[PDB]
RNA sequence: GCUUCGGGGAGGCGGCAAUAUCCUGUGAUCCGGAGAUUUCUGAAUGGGGAAACCCACUUACCAUAAGGUAGGUAUCUUGUACAAGAAGCGAACGAGGGGAAGUGAAACAUCUCAGUACCCUUAGGAAAAGACAUCAAAUGAGAUUCCCCAAGUAGCGGCGAGCGAACGGGGAGAAGCCGAUUAAUGCUAAUGUAGAAGAACAGCGUGGGAAAGCUGACCGUAGUAGGUGAUAGUCCUGUAUUCGAAACAUUAGCGUUAACAUAUUAAGUAGGGCGGGACACGAGAAAUCCUGUCUGAAGAUGGGGGGACCAUCCUCCAAGGCUAAAUACUCCUGACUGACCGAUAGUGAACCAGUACCGUGAGGGAAAGGCGAAAAGAACCCCUGUGAGGGGAGUGAAAUAGAACCUGAAACCGUGUGCGUACAAGCAGUAGGAGCCUCAAUUUAUUGGGGUGACUGCGUACCUUUUGUAUAAUGGGUCAGCGACUUAUAUUCUGUAGCAAGGUUAACCGUUUAGGGGAGCCGUAGGGAAACCGAGUCUUAAUAGGGCGUCUAG
RNA sequence: CCACUGUCGUUGAAAAGCCAGGGGAUGACUUGUGGAUAGGGGUGAAAGGCUAAUCAAACUCGGUGACAGCUGGUUCUCCCCGAAAGCUAUUUAGGUAGCGCCUCGGACGAAUACCAUUGGGGGUAGAGCACUGUUUCGGCACCGAUGCAAACUCCGAAUACCGAUGAGUAAUAUCCGGGAGACACACGGCGGGUGCUAACGUCCGUCGUGGAGAGG
RNA sequence: GGCUCAAACUAGGAGCCGAAGCUGCGGAUUUGAAACUUGUUUUCAAGUGGUAGGGGAGCGUUGUGUAAGCCUGUGAAGGUGUGUCGUAAGGCAUGCUGGAGGUAUCACAAGAGCGAAUGCUGACGUGAGUAACGAUAAUGCGAGUGAAAAGCUCGCACGCCGGAAGAUCAAGGGUUCCAGUCCAACGUUAAUCGGGGCUGGGUGAGUCGACCCCUAAGGCGAGGCCGAAAGGCGUAGUCG
RNA sequence: UUUAUUAAAAACACAGCACUCUGCAAACACGAAAGUGGACGUAUAGGGUGUGAUGCCUGCCCGGUGCUGGAAGGUUAAUU
RNA sequence: AAUUCCUUGUCAGGUAAGUUCUGACCUGCACGAAUGGCAUAAUGAUGGCAGCGCUGUCUCCAGCAGAGACUCAGUGAAAUCGAAAUCGCAGUGAAGAUGCUGUGUACCCGCGGCUAGACGGAAAGACCCCGUGAACCUUUACUACAGCUUUACAUUGAAC
RNA sequence: GGGUUCUAACUCAGGUAUAACAAUACCGAGGACAAUGUAUGGUGGGUAGUUUGACUGGGGCGGUCUCCUCCUAAAGAGUAACGGAGGAGUACGAAGGUGCGCUCAGAACGGUCGGAAAUCGUUCAUAGAGUAUAAAGGCAAAAGCGCGCUUAACUGCGAGACCCACAAGUCGAGCAGGUACGAAAGUAGGUCUUAGUGAUCCGGUGGUUCUGUAUGGAAGGGCCAU
């Protein structure tokens, strides 16, 4: 039968937590000589996604 | 869903990251307040198939500290935290 | 329309659509089975051809004239110049050979659309597939097909748009063989194709008519059927129930016959290179399958697979053939149903519709139902042209039910009555307001209802679109009818109800909204990429710090 | 057989004609009958001509209910509330998305608004020449008189903004979630840029009104 | 309009007019508040302009159950008036028409509401009794018939064509041909007339044409060649 | 000759001229191929292109891009 | 100049007067030799200019003839159209008013003419812009493919 | 590792028979060529599918598009125009850290070449200089200028704030570890600050037990860095 599809990059970009989604930060991919160490450090690890953006997290992995 | 005007959109501004893990997908966690469906005192991974306490393609089990028992059980092939652990042993049930 | 075998029992010679001659108990019409006849065209088949036509040849016979009767004469395939087939048409579903684009990606080329539409070949009641050179990795299972899950998961993917499994679980059905083939023939049983019987209501009043009203009965294994002059279990046809077949068909069982088939374990095969295709899988780390090209084994001391690849282990034996069911579908036959339509609806088509009409053609494609219960469809008279049309008469319950006929709306056009209106400037009304006219009460011009509206104040339509419209912006000649937020599934939130740390089954089974079916799903725990750990967990050398969680209702 | 000129006709007698004239009229002529070439194809003494009143790609059917950020339309009633025409981004600019603004529900409860008193930072209006410039006169670049400036300041308000305390009044503020609409704004004041201190001009800021508001 | 010790202007002053503002009176309604407490009642306070839009409460229509009910020939639905009731959508009653059906209530489901879409179909308006009546070759009159004669028939006269507007065919059409009869519609008027309606009749071949024999272009084409399939080509021939 | 239906011309064609291709299973064209046209022709022929009776005539440029000839060198596919 | 922008170039001719015409000059924006140059008899419903003749082309229109128009009888369209009790002017106003303000004028209804307005009718402007619209055409735009061509393998062999 | 020859594959749109077309046989001419299949390079508007931006006092043309400084900007922030003016797309292992030390520009006077201006001496001199660079704001504890030693231009992080639709961006005391300088208290996570920049996907590299499709590996993937 039909279902709603899941939108698969943004499944693969966002992960459920508890109250949230969770996601890696941008701007770490590469050129990174000319960042200052503490943009590295902090562009490391996760990060909440925003509520305005949840609900098109929402729209977009309805499974997850 | 997923369309901003023509920005680039937020899932394709952030990095992908991760692997899916296929033992992720056959372990299932047990609760200590769902033991009450199982018929009898052995609690093994066969025991939890047939109290439909886990999926019947579950190859592993593990005893997590999130309700309470109320009988002794005996736990065979499942891993136990050590809060459950405890919590059994003082309800009267063993481990092995 | 002819014969016959059955049925049936009084009418009948199909409809518009009657009339005439007639037929029918010596059994008609009618219904069912079988048979005979069956022009010409069309696969069209003797040759040709502008379909329904032209022209033949030949065998036997008859005629004696210029013909007649009965045949034979297409092509291709398979068998010994001879016999048997085929051809064409026609719903959907199957299998196969080819295979788009619009569209989506908010452009577009990879990709999508989609292996879809379409073209082409060819079956059968189904087809295809099918018995492991299959999966699995668990304590292993055990062909194919279909359904519910697994799961919008794992993956694939300008990692975009999208595409999208499998393992395994629950079911339906189960089967494995070496001919599970086809076609006749005969018995046996059943069915079908016409039929037969089939209960029980009277009186009174109303009414054109009773089935409705009142009173009192009766049948019921038959009471919500269709009709009948209004609404009938007892008026008719029916229904419940019980039943018939000379003949032929079909289905199953047994026996016989004749046609075909009947492998014996599989080499130009597996594998490989190159180019493509299929696999959810777009070359990707790409297994597996197919093959255009070029090659090419081992051959049970062997070989295939287990997603690059190697080792170990497990499993299975390709290069022979077959095989029911569960599954797909409706041109159709029967029965039954519908919170489906009711004449602008429902089929395009309720009616002489794939018609009229339009087009060279392929093709497109309408409109159009209703008197009355019964035609009792208006004898006759009158006006008129022996016309139309009408008025009497008559029929009918009703004729403004009179055939263009039920009802008979609106736009639109008349006729009659009342009031107003020919010195006055505009969205035509509204708020006042004199007069006149008309009905009803009232003791008699006084009110109240109705029509009209001199005169006065105010007052530039509606819709849409806009910053803003009387706008000289859009749209509408008017009326009547029709005409636009739906449906299926997924998902989220809210309400409500049942259950409640639990809730709920799906497919299926079922004597079927019950009951069963727990597979599965959601909730009950999170952290982390993951291993892993767990009220914690991740990062870190850190027990520090910090992140995300904990600190209940689904 | 043609079609050069003009009138007429243009809801025509005619979806290309009539009338008066005009050209060729033994030729690369005109014409009958049959046949051939078919759609990205044909045919073309070449005009993109013609291919059945259809041609820069015929017609019919099918894909097909193509797509349409565009235009139009969108049908019963009453009650409550009630916008926006901004910011950011955009192959965006008349589309859309997040935020702002509306509504509904829930949580919370004064954390909000007004005013009084009070703690702050400022470089504007004004003003001024101390700096950067610019300017006139006198004496001799310097002295003295005298002006001016968005990108000058030795100075410097009012308002505004950010805090504190306190009364009274008030259908506050904030957060979580369901549903939006809107992202063409217009004018009148105020402060400016632009223009010409033009514009019912244009671009900002701020207030009011319209939008979506009748009444005088 | 008109206005001059103003009906102008300056400065005062006092009255009055003036809005859907405010007050008075009556009524409805949203929210909140003290209570027999779900609109059970009496009030009180603050509100009640509105597009996009959000929220709330209802009306009507078709259909299903309720309903083998209830109503209905002592008159259903529908149509057309009137009265009456509700904030509204709308309800109810009743006269006339109509002639056979309808549907309370509460649920339930919708092909559920139309003025616009240069919407679709039918009908009917305005323009308007207006333009036009189709070659400017042309008609006049006497008789006849007839309900009726400019148009038909007959007659006399007149006019037009006459390398046609006469005659024979082919193509194409298909009965239009001839007679009798009729005039509704058709004929751009009338019609007694007609290529209109109806009913009868009419087409005669060895020599005319076709058929037939023969072939052109060009088709089809045993075998044959080519091509995924479908098909394309082609020889002998066979058509044309 | 032409824009059937607003353009008849100075546009197209034309005899004539040039360049170039083509040795015959020709080049070239249709076609998937078979089969065809070219042509039952044969370089005085056939195709393509330009120009356009006739008279007088037609200058310079081979840098670019084509075409033709050449191959010393550099680069260079599958393949191996 | 079918080519010249400046430009009606200059000079000459033709006319009373000539942005056109003819001749010439050369300062050729921006001629030129087979995308042929310059000429050229004949020819052309070809272009420009000039004359004779001739005229209602005109000054400047008059008269007449036929067919309509007009009236009567018969038959009987059209597009358009929200509804109309549908006047001028100066203002106003979504900015050019029958409809709004003020004011002027005007008794009600035809017929023949007329076309100044009703931003009159007709055709969802073709100009212009816009749309991540279409088509067809072009090329040293991109990406492909047909065709042509190269080599390797196969068909495919032997000897020196 | 090439040519020459041969014939037997293959070709003939040659002749002779087979009625004809075709095929077949023979003869003749070619001949391992040609031709065709697969693969491959070139060429290829012959044909197909498409693209060919936006802003803009209409569009085109021109200009512009990201970032920094000043003004516009109305004394908090923010605030537009195809408004008025300028810069950036780097540099530097010292021009970074620390400890220590120092003070500039100009003018006048004196002094060999030597002046208007070189170097030297004196006196005035809050900065009239410098600050790697545009501008603004800053700068004496100098943030300006020298010398010694050095690698804090560290690793793990970070209470808390600014700014902000998001994605981003900015500042940051403090804590742990390892240091550099200083006698020490201490200072140091680059530079006086504000420009010197580019998400994701994809691919490469240095690491890592995380995963590893029967199992052990491996491939591939993940995580950290680039």
């Amino acid at each position: 039968k039909v279902k709603m599809k899941t939108k698969s990059g943004a499944a693969k970009r966002f992960k459920r937590t508890a109250n949230g989604f969770k996601r890696k930060q941008a701007f770490k991919s590469h050129i990174l000589t000319k960042k200052s160490s503490k943009r590295i450090r902090q562009l490391r690890g996760l990060k909440m996604v925003d509520k305005s953006d949840e609900a098109a997290v929402r729209r977009m992995c309805p499974y997850i | 869903a997923g369309f901003e005007g023509g920005q680039t959109p937020l899932y394709r501004r952030l990095p992908k990251f991760g692997f899916t893990s296929k033992m992720a997908m056959t372990t299932a966690e047990v609760r200590l307040s769902e033991l009450n469906k199982v018929e009898g005192d052995v609690i093994s991974v066969a025991t939890l198939k047939t109290a439909n306490i886990i999926r019947h393609d579950m190859k592993r089990a593990r005893i997590i500290l999130s309700g309470d028992v109320t009988k002794a059980y005996t736990f065979q092939g499942v891993k136990v935290t050590k809060g459950a652990k405890q919590a059994i042993e003082a309800a009267g049930g063993s481990i092995e």
